[PDB]
RNA sequence: GAUAGCUGGUUGUCCAAGAUAGAAUCUUAGUUCAACUUUAAAUUUGCCCACAGAACCAAAUCCCCUUGUAAAUUUAACUGUUAGUCCAAAGAGGAACAGCUCUUUGGACACUAGGAAAAAACCUUGUAGAGAGAGUAAAAAAUUUAACACCCAUAGUAGGCCUAAAAGCAGCCACCAAUUAAGAAAGCGUUCAAGCUCAACACCAAAAAUCCCAAACAUAUAACUGAACUCCUCACACCCAAUUG
RNA sequence: AAAUUUCGGUUGGGGCGACCUCGGAGCAGAACCCAACCUCCGAGCAGUACAUGCUAAGACUUCACCAGUCAAAGCGAACCUCAAUUGAUCCAAUAACUUGACCAACGGAACAAGUUACCCUAGGGAUAACAGCGCAAUCCUAUUCUAGAGUCCAUAUCAACAAUAGGGUUUACGACCUCGAUGUUGGAUCAGGACAUCCCGAUGGUGCAGCCGCUAUUAAAGGUUCGUUUGUUCAACGAUUAAAGUCCUACGUGAUCUGAGUUCAGACCGGAGUAAUCCAGGUCGGUUUCUAUCUACUUUAUUCCUCCCUGUACGAAAGGACAAGAG
């Protein structure tokens, strides 16, 4: 047959035999590795700036409210005087433990939505939270301060 | 103009004089342009062969119809028709002269660029029609770029440096180590023993 | 049940040999004269007469009126109102009206159009199998003609191939014979498909 | 007893040497020359040879001293070969097919021995006998690609040109930016809008006709078995077609 | 009208077509070397002297021979270019230097034609027609990216340009044993096997409201009609059942049969051919042997129609089913 052809022609026997010792014969890793051993600034800055105005911050667990029931709260509490806020936890924790805050520490946790704050809002928040099927508020913070729900509606009673 | 130009087979002046076919043209590494040229990306053909005038139709009309007019370019890298392959007429006895002008055809051999690409496009942006492409050709091809072209070279530099076997195959061909050469071609001594008719070895050393 | 014999090598062998088609002797004008012929049938088919629905069928020839041809389905918005009667709505061209009401009478479907001004009615009751089956022999005898003229043309080829015979190969002038005959089947075979396709349309 | 480039055959033992580039021929089924081969003899250089030497339009090749050797030229004879096949490479025509037709370099087959199953041509190996001896050359096919990281949706709005219409995908432009934090829209489906996803954020390869074809085991230490090849006791002329001595 | 003779060679079987001598380019790339029914370019010559005279050491040499090529000098006067470019013996003219070939079948008989199916003989599968064998140019079957259709809708379905795998069933291609014989197609009895499955069994999808439909997989245990013509399997047509499927069997089976013709001798029709004879042109008819030696063999559930289901489910109406039992 011709020296080229469409199909592989079939090699010598020699030739097979010297193709096949000459294979490539890669290293033995005796051990094998396999078994041995930015924006990141400015979300620190931010949360350090929040927990230095955190007069009068909540914690809630919002999440099955829709977009528009996001905006009617959003209005809502620009209504009465108070922001909301909404932060990651991977780098609010170290920040977390770094501020003293051993009981916020096991709190924050999967979803929460802030609520920073400064005058006060003790009915209007309450009534904001009531109208709502929900009572999600696991807890809030006020001026560094450990208070359930009893003692916040305690303090709004005063 | 980002887009291949119009091929056409019987060019302006065709030869009358029937060549003899020689497979030489097809062995052998790309002697001709191998490396890129105003482009980023081509279809690095592994293993030699033909192309006829319907292949480059038709890779012309896969390119055209994927292909930003306003953020790539190709060029071509292979010449147009021009080797005379003489077919008989089927039914006829052995002899009686050579058959007459058929088609004309490009050889082509290993390693060597069809089409290329450029343009702030990433490769994966052109991964799709040039693997389709490479899978269409008459031969073993696949898509290949700058950096993985330069990436592959170095592997295969490695695993030839760091190769455990003690014998290699130009250790054994030039220096005929157990006469083997009256099997061996003397082609092969100067190229290495991953050629064979067209065929090409990129696992082997 | 093959009967599938060589063709493609005689394809081959005329499609390769090029002195031999410029001396012995022209293929061009062989297949010319074909399709000459299959056109003549194919016209004489397509212009004798037949109940050809869809007013663009009958959109063909019109005299000349005020130095510009015309047809149906070319100025007027035509729209078929029943198989047994057909609206027109021309351009506002009385004359361009009574040049095709005078085109129409003189064809063979027997109409009487109502013509008033420029609304046209040319209404047709019923075709029975009467006319079917004379426009169907009408066809077999211009297939017969047809293949009569090929016949003809085959006989001049093959005379001329005669006359050049004595200083070429047998072998040569009997595949030139065998490729004259496969053509001249495949010629036979397409009118049969066109007679085919007309009965189909007459009956069908 | 015709002739006949033609079919058939051409009688005992044993030893040795013994395969051809081509040309002419009313010629390629036949003949001659040349070349190969055989016998007896006179002569001395025969082969790989090392620096070098050997053309303008790649493997290579010629001469080649020391060096291994003992082979070479001629004279006088004359029969026999002068249709080859396969393998690796350069090829030539054919389909970059054929146990397809023809050359160049090497090997094998026409000559036995051990294997690849039964094999001419593939791997190893030749001087010929015995022994119920030992050591070796070639020598046993391997191998099973497909999920996937599947949590989750405000709006300046239907931006402008044509589009009675495409607003986000009949066609072109820039592609900003408010949502706390992200597409003038990457797909799907709409004549057209309506609806469903995504980019991002919060833990996240097989089929042909008599019937498939050597039993058969993944787990006791790398080395064994394996010639007419080498050695061991004796003496050795006692394994080629045609031809010759 | 009698007497003698021949009908040259190559042809990847023979004729036909073309060729028969020589030089060059690549094959044959670097001493020589090699093949043309491999692709090309040229020549049977062309222009001035007539020392293009007479002699002679040594060499090359188309792979042999015959035939060809260079040449120190010696005598005689001096103060050729080109690449093939051609012609042997005998014989003839010639007082004698000298000359005589499209002998091109060109290493060259002195001159010789056509047919044999009326043929004979020595041989050849060195070399053919049927097979077997190998290839797969041609075709079919499956897959791969989707090009394009299919009303939105590539992938229900069709499917271009290409590649990857299986076929030797069609046309050839090669002549490897079988021309000191393998008896040539259909049609009769008999059928063996394979599924790329026409139907009886079971599924997925569908442009599945049901039957009628389409596609892909398994299942070969079975079935696969009656006739009119042309010798032809093939080739057209009438009526059936759920179906009148493909392929190999030396175009399955002539030591079981058949002669319709395919290979024969005679004749006729038109043509080629001055004539004999031939159209691979058309038909009139054309002896079909075998006494069995051997091997082997010679006895075990399928469908259709009908009845309650009937006009049911399904719509808008037409239309129209599933299973089971029974005759
Ligand atoms: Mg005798
Ligand atoms: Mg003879
Ligand atoms: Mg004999
Ligand atoms: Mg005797
Ligand atoms: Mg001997
Ligand atoms: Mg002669
Ligand atoms: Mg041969
Ligand atoms: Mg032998
Ligand atoms: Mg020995
Ligand atoms: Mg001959
Ligand atoms: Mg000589
Ligand atoms: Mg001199
Ligand atoms: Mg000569
Ligand atoms: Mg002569
Ligand atoms: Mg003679
Ligand atoms: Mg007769
Ligand atoms: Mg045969
Ligand atoms: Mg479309
Ligand atoms: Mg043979
Ligand atoms: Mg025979
Ligand atoms: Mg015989
Ligand atoms: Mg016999
Ligand atoms: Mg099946
Ligand atoms: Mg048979
Ligand atoms: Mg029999
Ligand atoms: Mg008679
Ligand atoms: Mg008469
Ligand atoms: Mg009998
Ligand atoms: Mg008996
Ligand atoms: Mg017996």
């Amino acid at each position: 047959s011709k020296a080229v052809t469409r199909h592989r022609r079939v090699m010598h026997f020699q030739r097979q035999k010297l193709m096949a010792v000459t294979e490539y014969i890669p290293p033995k890793p005796a051990i094998h590795p396999s078994c041995l051993p930015g924006l990141i600034r400015l979300l620190r800055r931010e949360i350090a700036a929040v927990f230095q105005d955190n007069r009068m911050i909540a914690v809630c667990q919002n999440v099955a409210l829709s977009a528009e029931d996001k905006l009617l709260m959003r209005h809502q509490l620009r209504k009465h005087k108070i922001l909301m806020k909404v932060f990651p936890n991977q780098v609010l924790k170290p920040f977390l433990e770094d501020s003293k805050y051993q009981n916020l520490l096991p709190l924050f946790v999967g979803h929460n939505m802030l609520l920073v704050s400064e005058e006060p809002k003790v009915k209007e928040m309450v009534r904001i939270l009531r109208t709502v099927p929900f009572l999600p508020l696991l807890g809030g913070c006020i001026d560094d301060t450990i208070l359930s729900r009893q003692g916040f509606i305690n303090y709004s009673k005063l | 103009k980002p887009k291949l130009r119009f091929i056409e087979r019987a060019p302006l002046v065709p030869k009358v004089r029937r060549e003899p076919k020689n497979l030489s043209d097809i062995r052998g590494p790309s002697t001709e342009a191998t490396e890129f040229t105003e482009g980023n990306f081509a279809i690095l053909a592994l293993g030699g062969g033909y192309l006829h005038w319907g292949h480059f139709e038709m890779m012309r009309l896969t390119i055209n119809r994927s292909m930003d007019p306003k953020n790539m370019f190709a060029i071509w890298r292979v010449p147009a028709p021009f080797k005379p392959i003489t077919r008989k007429s089927v039914g006829h006895r052995m002899g009686g002269g050579k058959g007459a002008i058929d088609h004309y055809v490009t050889p082509v051999k290993a390693g060597r660029l069809v089409v290329e690409m450029g343009g702030r496009c990433e490769f994966e942006e052109v991964q799709g029609f040039l693997d389709q492409v490479a899978h269409k050709l008459p031969f073993a091809a696949k898509a290949v770029s700058r950096g993985t072209l330069e990436k592959m070279r170095k592997d295969q530099e490695e695993r030839e440096r760091n190769n455990q076997n003690p014998w290699t195959f130009e250790r054994i061909a030039t220096a005929n180590m157990l006469g083997i050469r009256k099997v061996l071609s003397p082609y092969d001594l100067t190229h290495k023993g991953k050629y064979w008719g067209k065929f090409y070895m990129p696992k082997r050393v | 049940k093959a009967k599938a014999k060589g063709k493609g090598q005689s394809q081959t062998r005329v499609n390769i040999n090029a002195a031999l088609v410029e001396d012995i002797i022209n293929l061009e004008e062989v297949n010319e004269e074909m399709k000459s012929v299959i056109e003549a049938l194919k016209d004489n088919f397509n212009k004798t007469l037949n109940i050809r629905t869809s007013p663009g069928s009958l959109d063909k020839i019109a005299v000349v009126t005020a130095d510009g041809k015309l047809a149906l389905n070319q100025i007027s918005q035509i729209s078929m109102k029943s198989p047994q009667l057909i609206l027109v709505n021309m351009a506002s061209f009385p004359e361009c009206t009574a040049a095709a009401i005078k085109a129409i009478r003189e064809s063979g479907m027997n109409l009487n159009p109502e013509v008033e001004g420029t609304l046209i009615r040319v209404p047709i009751p019923q075709v029975t199998r009467e006319h079917r089956e004379m426009l169907v022999k009408l066809a077999k005898q211009n297939t017969n003609k047809a293949k009569d003229s090929l016949r003809k043309v085959r006989t001049n080829s093959m005379n001329k191939l005669k006359k050049s015979k004595d200083t070429v190969s047998e072998d040569t002038i009997r595949l030139i014979e065998k490729q004259i005959s496969q053509m001249a089947d495949d010629t036979v075979a397409e009118l049969d498909r066109h007679l085919a396709v007309k009965t189909k349309e007459l009956l069908g």
